RNA sequence: AUCGAGAGG
DNA sequence: TTCTCTCTGGTCATGAGCCTCTCGAT
DNA sequence: CATGACCAGAGAGAA
């Protein structure tokens, strides 16, 4: 009747609690309070999947109370100090004219209240008119100003569009995207993004755990290995206690990383197997985290929100002090597990989709956005034709079931996921 | 300062015995009455140190002298003779 | 005498003074000079509390009892810190040290008292001790829910205590409890003899 | 003979659950204390004491029970007595019983001594805040 | 129990608190703590005169002390001292030290 | 207001006509009162004594705001200046005085307790906002408030901020007067409570 | 404890079993149940103190 | 269409008349109830225009007022038409009233008031003058339901509270100095007031507050 | 729920459970309805902390008030908190709602219960009522302290009217009154016919006397005097009220030994009924 | 001891 | 020009129900 | 977690 899927840790039976999070690379509009000086956000949580997963933010802010004029845009950028104005930023990637800027954030040019809105960005940024000048506009301590924010721009600006250069295209629109849906939000359009949308959350199972601890003491056993090799200059000392011992660590106490208390502030990862009875050990193996918070009158991520339906148990909790914030996965939910997107982008371009750069707004106005892990990859027309032949090919399995597809009618949007951490159950 | 009483003449306070001043009353002489001191009334089969001292408070022999004190620093002496119990 | 606009920066002070910092010596021999009405008009008494001993001089060590161990105490840990940082000074004083090695070991002497004294201060120097724990400090010692204050003497274990789940009986009286005789057994009562209880005092025994 | 009321009756799955009285029953006389602050140790398996918590403080206040509340934090936990210096109001004195000889280096003084019972918490507490650099100065006289 | 004590027993009436003299607490130190090791030279079985022996009190519940020759139930830990080299700040006091630096003259002394 | 579209034409005597417009839009108040964002009329079944003597329901209108500016909407026609009341306690205590302040304060934690059918006795909360009030103005009960008096040192430091207390009170040279309770349960002193309000001798 | 009345003194009745008992009509003051609610005793040492508790 | 104006200085006249009548000065009742017509009236110019130096007015002592406090005297309300006081306005306000030898001067003012004017409020020592507001007094805060009479204590009367109660001055509960209606009645500092207040408990309690 | 279309403001679709647990809840009613439990659980989970933290706070804010053996309410440096404990001075136990009579009612009313002219056949004392009932007519030296009785009576009433504004009658307060009186009619088995022994001066100085016997402060200064009859007004009102001679004769039927044991009792639960110093 | 986790009213 | 005046974001900072248990790595 | 005072800045009146 054992079920697995526990660890033995110097003969201990040890569990990996799901830690839930919030999905990176998905843009959210906020409000902001009622003294504040900017008026609304537009925010990026940006991570690249594979390699190093730092995780960037960009604002995008709008400065001005709502019955303030003098209404102006801005953006905050990894390393710069002050926000630069939007246009600024837009000229600095190659795109110079007032019309072509307008252009990649309005795709409709009868909106001329959205357009009004942004009067006074194109006002802001009127000095700065050729993109050389855009880039020299850089806080730092001449030419390698112009360096550092052509650097910048592809490094640390939108690293999970591309960090490889010669994007600035994609990543102005995609800029673009963000600040429209922050002027929809604040023309009261389009309403606050909720934070509490369980689609936007994503549980790091064991995997995923055992992977960045793996990675990160993987590099200090190579950085032993690089110390060792110039130690010898002149005359195999590999060291696999430490990712022996790294990970037993980890699995044993439950604070995850590398002999570090608060530095690993993710504690209680890994706990004691209940056995109790059988089904204490069946809901142990299920139960999430959010570490969010451990004290606090934190009553939104605490309440079964709607989205919950059919993922998480309705009455599973405990009580008291981390009610809410403590989950047990429902009967035939499961979670997704990590795809290639790669073949999913390239059958999109190879059946309709127009990539970005050779988008043009005014001359395809009614287009569907397509996007595959919140990258925007291009345009499609006719899009009902291409997503029956998306279903048609994940029921057939060529495409993994665990994939997820959403066509936004009303918005023109379609979203593609091939995500690792969402829940989903079958149907 | 140098001596704060009060004349019993100019006397303020509760002719009354306060329920807390009942109580260390009758714990102290239950105390001194657990110790084998002199007990000052018949005690007619009674062998508890606390009903001892009740009995003997109802007879009003304990001799004992309150010292209430009044937040300026002055103070009232009370023996427990006229103090009123109810 | 123009004066300096002061500021804060980690542990040491340093002023526009429309340049440079402020030593421990400076502050202080300033503090020795100034009249006692002074002193007493800034809140202060001649007696007791003169500025002059808020910085510190020679420091007070505990005795073992504050710092018992089979183990060792982080208190303990710390003084051997700030004694060898100490001694540390008094040699490269000795030897005639470069002019900005003596600035390393003063302001790392002072990190080691101030951490001793009272861990958590902003510009984040954690000060972690053996094994990556956080140095405890007396401030953090005696502070908190279960710090020495509200731990040990506003509340405490306490001798003559028992404690058990409980029950209804419809059979007792409401100002009776009922002991279980394990725990009647387990508690004690002292009673000092006396010719009206010594027979069943005897009879208990 | 029969109840006057009928009753509902039949069967209904129950369970047994972890707590039983025989893990959780716990009393103590004057057992063990700690080594740091010499109050008694925590834990039924070690034969602890309960904690007299200061909302049960506030409880003993309220009522007036003012003895039994010093019991408590004195008797039942950590009395201790210290010998302080009549002059510089600290545990400073050095006394030797056995030759019934005290005294207070640095301040001279031999004959103005007192010996007070506090807690031994208390007398962390002082010792700690004069390794802290503050004095805590204890006086037996208003003046 | 803690013996009889020839000491008159008072209560405590007044807690007048205040700061260490530096020449008080010269006064009042039994032992320079010279030496940051606890243990005698040598991981031998014993205290070293340098911190945690000089008679601050007993770590091996035996009745030895400065003029105490009391147990551990009933010594008092005593105090010792450690010269600084050169003065340093009371991290509770930096802010008071800046204000009352704050606003006083640093050559004359009012 | 006969033409069916309302239209206000307005010249200046062009960026600055929309500097003129922005002031127009938000700086020009119509009427009402600087922060009384919303008001209602409301029934009140109020009881009061008949020519005959015994009491009767005459039920009066009240306007309820969503904001509070007492002191001028207090001086406006109309309406009653002896009975006008607001739930901001603190805004009566700057404008009618402290003895104002207490009865409001009073009357908000009564409020609270008896909005869930609870009674508590007068003289509890009447000793709280005492306590709060009896200094100038309004003292709260959190570490900022009555954590701040001149009470002793170490009763101060068995609340919050606990060490800090204990420094100020080495560098300000306190003097602990050690008849506060908590003081007396520090040191393991009978406290002056109820059995210890007094000394007992002998005749 | 939030109460005078969470604290009151009782007349001692040893008992054979292993639980606290006491009589339903003081649950309230002490806000008990009896569905796994434990309780905590204390015992006077002094004759003062004994007759604090008995008599306030 | 300014009658509003009108009518809120003739209520701030009314409320001015009623504080100086409650602080132990000699004005009859029939001289504050002043209906609004025979406001107008007096002080109300041959434009409808109300000009507010006229109304300024000179008040004395009652008797029983000299009977507890000899010192009470001399007390001169001065309203004022120029609005914003500034600092030499004051200066015209403050050197009349010391030429004069008075030993207390309210200056009602509109709208505002300079800080240099309010620098050298306390310029006189003997004499003291009070500043008030007109929109602050357009009501008397004291005719409220909340608020219960407070009286001023002679000087001997707070010395027998003190040795009644046997008490210290600093155990005395306080009034802030700008309170309201210790500005109603001009309590300067150390001076105590005793509120006799409704009671739920008793039906009539009294309590003591002193100046600060 | 994806189980519903968009823009559905039902009933059932924002969660209205129309079944009872005893017919069973749907799908959706089940999830709305565990929705708000949740909401339930969390608010319960973080009001306790809440509440203990206010608990907390509230204690060491008020720790050390306790009443001195003056009755004045102070604190650890003796600053005076309440002159007089709860403005009455009076133990919160022992206390209870009675409800004062003068208010309310019409003066039609008040008057016929109160009233006794003995100038007028009409509205005097019935000699069933009285022993002295038919000497008692006319009689000009009676009638003026049976005036003074009424006009303090209608003084009374005036004052209560404009404490209690609303014209609520019952409040806490220290001696239950109507429980003395039935413990007298108990006592001493009155019968309800023969008429008292009562003399109208008997009743008359007898509460007043009582009055003057309330203390509550017993300094023997005209500050303190005034403290006293201050914090026994109320209930004094109490008194007159219950203890006015038409209805101490007429709706009680109180002889003389039973009305002197009313008074010595009312004495006696009142002194009972203070705080005692000490009192935290 | 220390840090943490689960649980109980 | 001086001086006193308002007068707000980056901070740093506070506690945060009581017990009570048991366990488990360093 | 999350609610909020203290400067430190700089715009801002008066004589
Ligand atoms: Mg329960
Ligand atoms: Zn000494
Ligand atoms: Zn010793
Ligand atoms: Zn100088």
């Amino acid at each position: 009747f054992d079920m697995g899927g526990y660890f033995i840790i110097n003969g201990s039976e040890k569990v990996l609690i799901a830690q839930e999070r919030s999905a990176g690379n998905i843009v959210q509009v906020f409000k902001k309070a009622a003294p504040s000086p900017i008026s609304h956000v537009a925010e990026i949580r940006s991570a690249l999947e594979k390699g190093s997963r730092f995780i960037s933010t960009l604002q995008v802010k709008l400065y001005g109370r709502e019955g303030s004029s003098a209404r102006t845009i801005k953006a905050t950028l990894p390393y710069i100090k002050q926000d630069i104005p939007i246009v600024i930023i837009f000229r600095a990637l190659g795109i110079i004219p007032d019309g072509e800027i307008l252009e990649h954030i309005c795709y409709d040019v009868n909106d001329w209240q959205m357009l009004e809105m942004l009067k006074p960005c194109v006002e802001d940024g009127f000095v700065i008119q050729d993109r050389e000048t855009a880039l020299d506009f850089i806080g730092r301590r001449k030419e390698k100003r112009i360096q550092y924010a052509k650097d910048i721009l592809q490094k640390e600006f939108l690293p999970h569009i591309t960090q490889l250069e010669g994007f600035e295209s994609r990543k102005a629109f995609f800029l673009g995207y963000m600040i429209n849906r922050l002027l929809l939000c604040a023309l009261d359009r389009k309403d606050q993004d909720d934070r509490d949308h369980f689609g936007k959350k994503r549980l790091d199972l064991a995997g995923p755990l055992l992977a960045q601890l793996f990675k990160t003491l993987f590099k200090k056993l190579t950085k032993d290995i690089f110390r060792y090799m110039q130690r010898t200059v002149e005359e195999l000392a590999i060291n696999a206690k430490t990712i022996t011992s790294g990970l037993k660590y980890a699995l044993a106490t439950g604070n995850w990383g590398e002999q570090k208390k608060a530095m690993s502030s993710r504690a209680g990862v890994s706990q004691v197997l209940n056995r109790y009875t059988y089904s204490s050990t069946l809901s142990h193996l299920r139960r999430t985290n959010t570490p969010i918070g451990r004290d606090g009158k934190l009553a939104k991520p605490r309440q079964l929100h709607n989205t919950h339906w059919g993922l998480v148990c309705p009455a599973e909790t405990p009580e008291g002090q981390a009610c809410g914030l403590v989950k047990n996965l429902s009967l035939m939910s499961c979670i997704s597990v990590g795809t290639d997107p790669m073949p999913i982008i390239t059958f999109l371009s190879e059946w309709g989709m127009e990539p970005l750069e050779d988008y043009v707004p005014h001359q395809s106005p009614d287009a569907t956005r397509v996007f595959v892990n919140g990258v925007w990859h291009g345009v499609h027309r006719n899009p009902a034709r291409l997503m029956e032949t998306l279903r048609t090919l994940r029921r057939k399995g060529d495409i993994n079931p665990e994939v997820s597809m959403i066509r936004d009618i009303r918005e023109k949007e379609l979203k593609i996921f091939t995500d690792a951490g969402r829940v989903y159950r079958p149907l | 300062l140098k001596e704060k009483a009060i004349p019993k003449d100019q006397r303020a306070t509760t002719p009354y015995m306060t329920k807390y001043e009942r109580a260390r009353i009758l714990g102290t002489r239950a105390l001194q009455i657990s110790m084998n001191a002199p007990v000052f009334v018949d005690l007619e089969g009674e062998t508890d140190p606390l009903r001892i001292a009740m009995k003997e408070l109802a007879e009003k022999k304990i001799p004992l002298v309150i010292r209430r004190y009044l937040p300026d620093g002055s103070f009232e002496d009370w023996s427990v003779e006229e103090l009123i119990v109810d | 005498n123009t004066q300096p606009t002061i500021r804060k920066d980690g542990l040491k002070l340093v002023g526009s003074w429309k340049l440079r910092v402020l030593s421990t010596e400076e502050i202080l021999n300033i503090f020795k000079h100034i009249s006692v009405k002074d002193f007493t008009s800034l809140g202060f008494n001649e007696v007791f509390s003169r500025p002059e001993w808020m910085i510190l001089t020679c420091l007070p060590v505990p005795p073992p009892p504050v710092r018992p161990s089979r183990g060792e105490d982080d208190l303990t840990f710390k003084l051997a810190d700030i004694l060898k940082a100490n001694i540390s000074l008094e040699t490269l004083e000795h030897n005639g040290a470069p002019h900005h090695a003596i600035e390393e070991a003063e302001s790392l002497l002072q990190f080691h008292v101030a951490t001793y004294m009272d861990n958590d201060i902003a510009g984040q120097p954690q000060a972690l001790q053996k094994s990556g724990r956080p140095v405890k400090s007396i401030r953090a010692r005696l502070k908190g829910k279960e710090g020495r204050i509200r731990g040990n003497l506003m509340g405490k274990r306490v001798d003559f205590s028992a404690r058990t789940v409980i029950s209804g009986d419809p059979n007792l009286e409401l100002d009776q409890v009922g002991v279980p005789k394990s725990i009647a057994k387990t508690l004690t009562y002292p009673e000092v003899v006396t010719p009206y209880n010594i027979d069943r005092l005897t009879q208990l025994v | 003979k029969k109840l006057m009321a009928q009753i509902f009756f039949g069967p209904t799955y129950y369970q047994r659950l972890r707590h039983m009285v025989d893990d959780k029953i716990h009393a103590r006389a004057r057992g063990p204390m700690q080594v740091l602050t010499r109050q008694p140790v925590e834990g039924r398996s070690r034969d602890g004491g309960l904690r007299f918590g200061e909302m049960e403080r506030d409880c003993m206040i309220a009522h007036g029970a003012a003895s039994f509340l010093k019991e408590r934090l004195m008797e039942a936990s950590d009395a201790f007595r210290v010998h302080i210096c009549g002059i510089c109001g600290l545990m400073t004195v050095i006394a030797k019983l056995n030759h019934n000889q005290f005294e207070c280096k640095g301040c001279d003084n031999k004959i103005d001594i007192y010996q007070i019972h506090i807690p031994y918490a208390a007398k962390l507490l002082f010792q700690e805040l004069m390794a802290m650099n503050i004095t805590p100065r204890l006086y037996t006289d208003r003046s | 129990g803690q013996q009889y004590s020839s000491a008159p027993l008072r209560t405590v009436k007044e807690v007048q608190f205040g700061l260490f003299s530096p020449e008080e607490v010269r006064a009042i130190s039994v032992a320079k703590i010279r030496f940051p090791e606890t243990m005698d030279e040598t991981q031998t079985r014993a205290k070293i005169g340098g911190l945690n022996d000089p008679r601050l009190g007993s770590i091996d519940r035996n009745l030895k002390c400065q003029t105490c020759q009391e147990g551990m139930n009933e010594c008092p830990g005593h105090f010792g001292h450690i010269d600084l080299a050169k003065p340093v700040f009371h991290v509770g006091f930096i802010a008071k030290i800046k204000k009352v630096c704050e606003c006083v003259c640093m050559h004359c002394g009012k | 207001d006969n033409d069916e579209k309302l239209i206000i034409r307005c010249r200046v005597v062009d960026h600055m006509l929309k500097k003129i417009e922005n002031t127009m839009l938000e700086n020009i108040t119509l009427r009402g009162v600087e922060n009384i964002e919303r008001v209602v009329m409301m029934k009140y079944d109020r009881k009061v004594p008949s020519p005959t003597g015994e009491y009767v329901k005459e039920p009066e209108w009240v306007l309820e705001t969503d904001g509070v500016n007492l002191s001028e909407v207090m001086t406006v026609p109309g309406i009653d200046p002896t009975r006008i009341y607001t739930n901001s306690f603190i805004d009566i205590m700057e404008v009618l005085g402290i003895e104002a302040g207490r009865a409001a304060l009073y009357k908000e934690v009564y409020n609270v307790i008896a909005s869930d059918g609870s009674y508590v006795n007068y003289r509890h909360m009447a000793l709280l906002v005492d306590v709060m009030t009896t200094q100038g103005g309004l003292t709260s009960v959190t570490r900022h408030g009555f954590n701040r008096s001149n009470t002793g040192a170490l009763m101060r430091c068995s609340f919050e901020e606990t060490v800090e207390i204990l420094f100020e009170a080495g560098a300000s040279a306190e003097l602990d007067d050690c008849r506060g309770v908590s003081e007396n349960v520090i040191l393991g002193q009978m406290a002056p409570i109820g059995t210890g309000a007094f000394d007992v001798m002998i005749d | 404890s939030l109460h005078k009345m969470s604290m009151m003194a009782h007349r001692v009745k040893v008992i054979p079993y292993s639980t606290f008992r006491l009589n339903l009509s003081v649950t309230s003051p002490y806000n008990a149940d009896f569905d796994g609610d434990e309780m905590n005793l204390h015992v006077p040492q002094s004759e003062e103190t004994r007759a604090e508790l008995s008599q306030l | 269409e300014n009658e509003r104006n009108i009518s809120r200085l003739w209520r701030a006249f009314r409320t001015v008349k009623e504080m100086v009548k409650d602080r132990g000065y000699f004005i009859t009742q029939e001289e504050v109830e002043l209906p609004l017509e025979d406001f107008k009236a007096k002080y109300c110019d041959s434009m409808g225009r109300p000009q507010r130096k006229m109304m300024s007015f000179q008040a004395n002592p009652t008797e029983e007022s000299i009977s507890k406090f000899p010192d009470m005297g001399s007390l001169w309300v001065e309203f004022c038409d120029e609005p914003s006081v500034g600092v030499k306005t004051m200066k015209t306000f403050v050197i009349h009233i010391q030429e004069k030898n008075f030993q207390t001067g309210i200056f009602v003012y509109q709208n505002n008031i300079t800080p240099s004017a309010m620098k050298l409020v306390p310029s006189i020592p003997p004499a003291t003058i009070e500043t008030f507001n007109e929109a602050a007094l357009v009501v008397n805060i004291t005719h409220h339901e909340l608020v219960p009479k407070h009286i001023r204590l002679s000087s001997d009367e707070k010395r027998e509270l003190l040795k009644r109660y046997r008490l210290k001055e600093s155990q005395l509960p306080r009034i802030q100095r700008a309170d309201p209606v210790a500005l109603y009645l001009g309590l300067k500092r150390g001076e105590v007031v005793k509120i006799i207040r409704k009671s739920e408990t008793s039906g009539r309690y009294a309590s003591y507050r002193i100046c600060m | 729920l994806p189980h519903f279309s968009k823009d559905d403001y039902s009933p059932e679709s924002k969660g209205f459970v129309e079944n009872s647990y005893l017919r069973g809840l749907t799908p959706q009613e089940f999830f709305f309805h565990a929705m708000g439990g949740r909401e339930g659980l969390i608010d319960t989970a973080v009001k306790t902390a809440e509440t203990g933290y206010i608990q907390r706070r509230l204690v060491k804010a008020l720790e050390d008030i306790m009443v001195h053996y003056d009755n004045t309410t102070r604190n650890s440096l003796g600053n005076v908190i309440q002159f007089i404990y709860g403005e009455d001075g009076m133990d919160a136990a022992h206390i209870e709602k009675q409800s004062l009579d003068t208010i309310g009612g019409s003066d039609a009313a008040f008057e016929k219960r109160y009233r006794v002219d003995l100038l007028n056949t009409d509205h005097t004392l019935d000699p069933s009522l009285l022993e002295s009932g038919s000497e008692i007519l006319g009689d000009l030296k009676l009638q003026v302290l049976l005036d003074e009785e009424y006009k303090q009576l209608v003084k009374d009433r005036k004052f209560l009217r404009e404490v209690f504004v609303d014209g609520e009658a019952n409040w806490p307060l220290p001696v239950n009154i109507r429980r003395i009186i039935q413990n007298a009619q108990q006592t001493f088995h009155i019968d309800h016919t023969k008429p008292s022994d009562l003399t109208i001066k008997d009743i008359v100085l007898g509460v007043k006397d009582l009055q003057e016997n309330l203390l509550v402060l017993r300094g023997k200064n005209e500050i303190i005097q005034n403290a006293q009859r201050d914090a026994v007004t109320l209930f004094c009102c109490l008194l007159r009220s219950r203890l006015a001679t038409r209805r101490v004769l007429q709706e009680y039927r109180l002889t003389k030994q039973a009305f002197d044991w009313v008074l010595s009792n009312i004495e006696a639960q009142f002194l009972r009924s203070v705080v005692h110093p000490g009192e935290m």
